[PDB]
């Protein structure tokens, strides 16, 4: 017994709670592609041909999202605590101007299996991957490592900072990390990030069709 | 359908006190919701009413906390606590529990005021009145309270029925009065035909019928 | 101390929470709910831009607001019934009137000058609104005209969230240093400062006489006290739990006592004898807010499952 | 050859006098009792292994409140496909079998035949739309569709007309419900010669809409799937991780193509042969082969795709001796 | 002001508050809207 | 901040049809419901028509349900009612009225202007005035009232003012009455018996149908 006068204020109920989820339509078509780092991160040029920040930039019949803050160990409880459902983590880095590197080794090992975001995609671009490769030969990164185990040249180089991101993860597997070699930084990366964003959502889907 | 109860014409109330009118109903209008669905609403003359209370509790936007409800389960009651001068006009009770509504049938709140002398006036028609043919003799009166008052016809001093009209103003504020107009509609020989013609006004404030006359001759 | 002076208090019972009503309609993670005060509308803030005031009673979607900025760590409402105030993290405080317009609820003041992010946001009257933010400072304000009316320093780290007694007079603070200092609304200095955890406080409620007040927060260790003592009064603890106490509210008798969890229970505590009172299983994931009315008739769960579920 | 009848036609020689219907007789004298205790003892078999599964599969539907998604309503429209063919297949054609001969008449005929293959249809078109919808899901063919729970619901809706699409006709008198075979078991006439029940516009249309459309589109989705998941593993070709997507994606694929034609392949082979041998004669114990490996078909059912999605395998880890998944809170408090 | 005494005094104010809440001392359900 | 204006008065030959249209402006009119309401000449009120929000759910009252027609355009804000089979007992002003249902809300609580609609085969005509005063032997004291009647006419309504609106208090105005279906109704002014003969008075009638405007002077015997 309630069939009296208020068969609008369930109505509008309805009313509301379409246009409630047709929110959510055009949210999660786009992914949000997220800035991060610090200064001399080799992310502006990326931004270049592309509150805080936002933006709309499109390739290839997909609208994309994207957002930026910067600043670790002290901007790290915004998005731990309050972020969600990143499909990409630009990971930004310096890499003249470092001090900043066991920032990147006590941050990763506080992010990667800690259970709001053990799930996270941390994707790295040594951006001006030359000034790596000038970096790690004017200065010796023994400086910044005990174990430093290898040879002298860019690939155990850039695999070993693979390595000492991971090396204070000490129970996982992977992240399967897309590592764009940073040409000149006029360089065509759009390609790059959108078969890899193109990948990442194909083994989501898989991940949760049955098919592994 | 569930039928609302008012009654139609009430005591003007004198300016400055309070006053209260009722409606109640057909049927028991709470319903197990918790509060009984009943709307007041005014009305002035010549405009368009906005409401006073909404579901039978509540004063609604622009209207001065003065309209104290008042509700029972089934018979309600608005109560002014002073009557201003511009709460002036018409009442409607109207109920909100199933469809379709029907409303009140309207309850006037007008002004107090003394005894007023009833002015009187007498018209045979002119000329071209009189090649119109159906002649019209017309009386009016003003000025008087109420509007309660009879008028008395005697032609040739009889009290003649038909042809008789009577129409009524509203309360003219501008000296808070009423002003009724009566025409007595005639033929050519309904005029022709008689000599003597009278209006005779009675009031409320004397016993004296007022007479006003003239003869064909 | 309370616990050994707790030797008179004979026991409280089982008593079944059942569930009574389940709000549908979500689509994202809900990070704020908040209630009316006549014990029947709830605001509620999830992350998908809208922001939704309701009608348990009857179960029923009463609105949802448009944000332009999808970002929200708190929401409240004005104990008239006309202002709602959305937070974020773009420090726009943003102030929407609902009743008196005609149609729309659009604002009629967006508070900006926080540095960092805006955390949390109370209403005392159709006046002012206290307001925390990431900037380690706190403010009182006047959004009749829009002038930061009062600001209050201290800490050294980013507020987390507010807290009000019901006589509209004093607050209280919490701070990711693990703060919550004492501040009286119109003078406030420097009153006294408040420490006992390690972690960043994540929640804090006030005992409705006006005496009291307790702290949760995220490791796993609520505690009470009192408005004088600086040191811990009463230590809710269950020494099986390890995963943290994400918000706090006492009910209307303060026998008892809410606190959900990270393992997606929410322990009813009796407020007396320091026990597991109760459970409440149901969550699909993590507790996000609760809130029990004026009258302790209803209590509300927001959770990061996209639903509201309404315990008795 | 055989022996005609009204409600009954067995395929076996009335020149010796011994054939009565098995509603009025036991089929004793043509079959040796063993063979019939042989095939109730392993009907009794999978009965015992087929009905728990689909116990605990409602159950743990129910009770773990995560798995409601728009992604897995075919599962439980397959699941209820298994259990109408374990209440109305199995032990009726157990209870005939300890006869050794049918009681219920033409009518308790219709109703168990109905059971059985409107239990085997649902299967069927389970198989169909879950390799839809992972088509869809994954490759994204017409340009910007995403997937809603609506979609998913008008998919169980076309799961259910696809089954209304078989399980109609036998009731109005086209083609009917009869015993057949060994005739122990119910179904549908498809080798009787008569055209009055009008079989071969019936054969035609259970083959080409049954058969070939639905292996066609497996075939369809899987190959543009497979090969989707080819080009994506070879614009990466250093992730171990994709390539191990690719080699247990390939894996279960050929699983299900294997699982799919054992399960129906032998019926299309049947009529296949006996229409391109059309008047030819067999055994009733050469008849009854197909129909055994299709409820045996109906059993593996769960192997394929419940006892195999590894999001659904943690179930058997969880089930084998006790039972408690995702509401036993693996929190793993940090 | 010691501890105790305040607890007594957060006792006495506990105490007579059976009779309004509807959790501890419980509720009949026609005297809740909690009916479905 | 609201404007609702009313289109689509004015007369309607008996048993047709007409839309009525409300010109809805500085209100969201997405999220609020109409309703059709009726006041006929010196009678109560009463409901006609609802609509609400998402244009589906329709109610009606008695006597027109299946011959009224409420429609809504919320990229052109409009309230359409088309009316059907119109006769004379719903010659009456109606009222296009706001509505918002939630709990705590306020219905009804905004108002139309209003408008006319006459189901009636009264052809537009000229009226005939006529001037009143005394006559052969009718003798003077102080003042005199003198009155003019305008009988046989239709529009809804005429006006007419004094010497293009030379005094207010003194005239009164008697409202209309049927009488054969011909509207008539008068007014008047009472002069002393010094102002005139001595000054013009004329009665001056507008007719706003025909837009006919004849003035009269005041005459004596
Ligand atoms: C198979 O054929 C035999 C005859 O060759 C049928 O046997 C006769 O059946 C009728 C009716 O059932 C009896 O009245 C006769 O007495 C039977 N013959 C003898 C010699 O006893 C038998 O009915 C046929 N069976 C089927 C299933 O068609
Ligand atoms: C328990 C018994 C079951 C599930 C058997 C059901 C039989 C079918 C679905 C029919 C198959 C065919 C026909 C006899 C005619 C055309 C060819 C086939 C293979 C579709």
């Amino acid at each position: 017994t309630l069939s009296a006068e208020d068969k609008a204020a369930v109505e509008r109920s309805k009313m509301i709670d379409r246009n409630l989820r047709e929110d959510g339509e055009k949210a999660a078509r786009e992914v949000k592609l997220l800035l991060l780092g610090a200064g001399e991160s080799g992310k502006s040029t990326i931004v270049k041909q592309m509150g805080i920040v936002e933006t709309h930039f499109t390739f290839k019949d997909l609208h994309f999202k994207m957002f930026d803050v910067g600043g670790q160990r002290s901007e790290r409880k915004k998005w731990i605590h309050c972020f969600e459902g990143v499909t990409a983590i630009i990971f930004c880095v310096a890499l003249s101007d470092y001090n900043r590197m066991h920032e990147s080794m006590k941050l990763f090992d506080s992010i990667c299996n800690n259970k709001w975001f053990t799930d996270t995609s941390i994707i790295l671009f040594l951006n001006k991957k030359d000034l790596f490769e000038e970096k790690i030969k004017k200065s010796p990164l023994t400086i910044c490592y005990p174990e430093y185990a290898g040879s002298n040249t860019y690939e155990e180089a850039a695999a070993y900072i693979q390595c000492q991101f991971e090396d204070l993860n000490k129970r996982k597997d992977t992240k399967e990390i897309y590592t764009h070699f940073t040409c000149a930084t006029d360089t065509k990366n759009v390609q790059f990030v959108f078969d890899a964003v193109t990948d990442v959502i194909i083994k989501n889907n898989l991940k949760d069709c049955g098919l592994f | 359908d569930i039928v609302m109860t008012q009654a139609t014409s009430s005591v003007p109330v004198t300016p400055g006190e309070s006053v209260s009118i009722s409606c109640r109903s057909s049927k028991s209008l709470l319903h197990s919701n918790g509060n009984t669905y009943l709307y007041w609403f005014l009305q002035r003359p010549g405009q368009s009413p906005q409401l006073l209370i909404y579901r039978m509790s509540n004063l609604a936007s622009g209207v001065p906390d003065r309209f104290s409800g008042s509700g029972s389960g089934t018979a309600f009651t608005l109560t002014i606590s002073r009557l201003e001068a511009e709460d002036v006009g018409v009442y409607y009770c109207m109920q909100h529990l199933e469809y379709p509504l029907t409303f009140g049938a309207g309850t006037k709140l007008e002004l107090k005021r003394a005894d007023a002398a009833p002015t009187v006036s007498i018209f045979p028609p002119s000329s071209e009145q009189l090649t119109s043919g159906g002649a019209s003799v017309v009386c009016f009166l003003n000025n008087f309270y109420p509007k309660d008052i009879n008028v008395k016809w005697k032609i040739d001093g009889s009290e003649r029925q038909n042809g008789v009209l009577n129409s009524w103003t509203d309360q003219d504020s501008k000296d808070s009065t009423y002003s009724m107009s009566s025409t007595l509609t005639l033929t050519k020989d309904e005029y022709e035909r008689h000599n003597s013609y009278t209006c005779e006004a009675t009031h409320k404030t004397s016993t004296s019928p007022i007479v006003k006359s003239f003869n064909r001759n | 101390t309370l616990s050994q002076i707790t030797n008179n208090i004979d026991p409280v019972g089982r008593i079944q929470m059942r569930t009574r009503r389940t709000l549908r309609g979500h689509l994202a993670k809900i990070y704020a709910m908040h209630w009316g005060t006549d014990s029947r509308l709830l605001v509620s803030a999830s992350q998908d831009g809208k922001l939704i005031i309701w009608d348990s009673y009857t179960t029923n979607k009463v609105h949802a607001i448009p944000l332009r900025s999808s970002w929200v760590m708190t929401c409240a409402y004005a104990p008239s019934g006309n202002y709602v105030a959305c937070g974020g993290l773009d420090n726009i405080c943003s102030i929407y009137n609902l009743k008196t317009r005609e149609g729309n609820v659009r604002v009629s003041r967006e508070l900006a000058g926080h540095t960092g992010y805006l955390s949390c946001c109370r209403f005392l009257d159709d006046n002012q609104i206290v307001t925390s933010s990431g900037d380690t400072t706190c403010a009182l304000w006047d959004i009749e005209t829009g002038q930061q009316t009062t600001t209050f320093t201290g800490h050294t780290g980013d507020v987390m969230s507010l807290s009000l007694a019901p006589d509209t007079r004093l607050f209280v603070s919490g701070a990711c240093d693990a703060s919550a200092k004492l501040w009286d609304v119109r003078e406030g200095m420097c009153r006294q400062t408040f420490t006992g955890h390690e972690s960043d406080i994540n929640a804090i409620c006030f005992f409705p006489n006006g005496n009291a007040f307790a702290t949760g927060s995220d490791d796993a260790t609520c505690r009470l006290f009192d408005l004088r003592a600086d040191q811990e009064l009463m230590t809710y603890s269950h020494d099986n739990i390890i995963c943290g106490i994400t918000s706090v509210s006492f009910s209307k008798s303060g026998r008892l006592l809410l606190a959900g969890y990270d393992d997606f229970n929410c322990n009813v505590w009796d407020a007396l004898k320091a026990d597991r009172a109760g459970v409440l299983a149901g969550h699909d994931n993590r507790v996000s807010c609760l809130g029990v009315t004026d009258d302790g008739m209803a209590v509300a769960t927001g959770s990061w499952d996209s639903f509201l579920k309404i315990w008795n | 050859c055989g022996t005609e009848g009204p409600n009954f036609y067995v395929p076996f020689s009335n020149k010796t006098g011994v054939v009565r219907s098995p509603f009025e007789a036991p089929q004793y004298y043509l079959a040796e009792p063993w063979q019939f205790s042989m095939l109730a003892a392993y009907m009794f078999l999978l009965i015992m292994l087929g009905f728990p599964i689909n116990f605990l599969t409602l159950y743990v539907t129910v009770q773990h409140k995560k798995l409601r998604t728009p992604l897995n309503y075919i599962l439980l429209n397959l699941a209820v496909a298994d259990l109408f063919m374990v209440f109305g297949g199995f032990t009726t054609t157990l209870y005939t079998s300890l006869h050794g001969y049918f009681v219920f008449g033409p009518t308790g005929c219709n109703l168990e035949g109905f059971f059985a293959t409107l239990g085997g249809e649902i299967a069927l078109w389970s198989l169909v739309v879950l390799a839809i919808e992972r088509y869809v899901v994954v490759c994204k063919p017409m340009s910007n569709f995403r997937f809603g729970e609506n979609h998913a619901i008008m998919g169980v809706a076309f799961t259910w007309v696809m089954a209304l699409a078989c399980a109609a006709p036998p009731l109005v008198g086209w083609s009917r419900y009869i015993p057949e075979g060994m005739q122990c078991s119910c179904g549908i006439d498809y080798y009787t010669p008569h055209e009055e029940t009008n079989n071969e516009s019936f054969v035609i249309y259970m083959f080409v809409v049954h058969f070939i459309i639905p292996l066609i589109v497996i075939f369809f989705c899987y190959g543009q799937l497979v090969f989707t998941v080819k080009e994506a593993a070879a614009q990466q070709q250093e992730s171990a991780t994709t390539q191990k997507a690719e080699k247990e994606v390939t894996r279960m694929v050929i699983i299900y193509v294997i699982a799919f034609l054992i399960c129906w392949l032998p019926y299309a082979g049947v009529a296949f042969y006996i229409f391109t041998h059309q008047g030819s004669c067999f055994g009733p114990i050469f008849m009854t082969i197909p129909a055994f490996f299709a409820k045996t078909s109906a059993v593996y059912n769960p192997v394929i795709y419940i006892m195999m999605n590894k999001q659904f395998r943690n179930c058997m880890v969880t089930t084998l001796c006790c039972g408690k998944n995702p509401l036993g809170d693996d929190e793993a408090s940090t | 002001m010691l501890v105790s005494k305040c607890c007594e005094e957060f006792r006495d104010y506990v105490e007579e508050r059976s009779g309004e809440d509807p959790l501890v001392k419980g509720i009949p359900e026609d005297k809740n809207p909690f009916k479905e | 901040d609201v404007q609702l204006v009313e289109s689509g008065g004015g007369l309607v030959q008996p048993g047709g049809s007409r839309k009525l249209s409300c010109s809805a402006s500085g209100f969201a009119f997405s999220s609020f419901g109409m309703h059709w309401v009726r006041q006929a000449p010196e009678k109560g009120l009463e409901w006609v028509a609802y609509i609400s929000s998402g244009s589906g759910t329709i109610y009606y009252a008695d006597t027109v349900k299946g011959r009224f027609t409420i429609s809504r355009d919320d990229p052109k804000n409009t309230l359409f009612l088309q009316m059907t089979s119109l006769r004379s007992e719903d010659t009456a002003m109606y009222y296009c009225v706001r509505s918002i249902y939630y709990y705590g809300s306020s219905p009804f609580d905004f108002w139309g202007q209003g408008t006319t609609l006459t189901v009636s085969s009264a052809k537009t005509t000229p009226p005939s005035v006529y001037p009143l005063a005394p006559g052969c032997g009718d003798t003077t004291g102080s003042s005199v009232t003198l009155g003019c009647l305008v009988k046989g006419y239709f529009p809804e309504s005429v006006t007419v003012t004094w010497n293009s609106g030379s005094l207010s208090s003194s005239v009164h105005t008697f409202p209309a009455l049927l009488q054969s279906g011909l509207y008539t109704m008068s007014s008047s002014v009472t002069v002393p018996s010094s102002t005139w003969p001595s000054q013009t008075v004329t009665c001056s009638v507008a007719h706003p149908a025909s837009s006919t405007t004849v003035d009269k002077k005041l005459e004596p015997s």
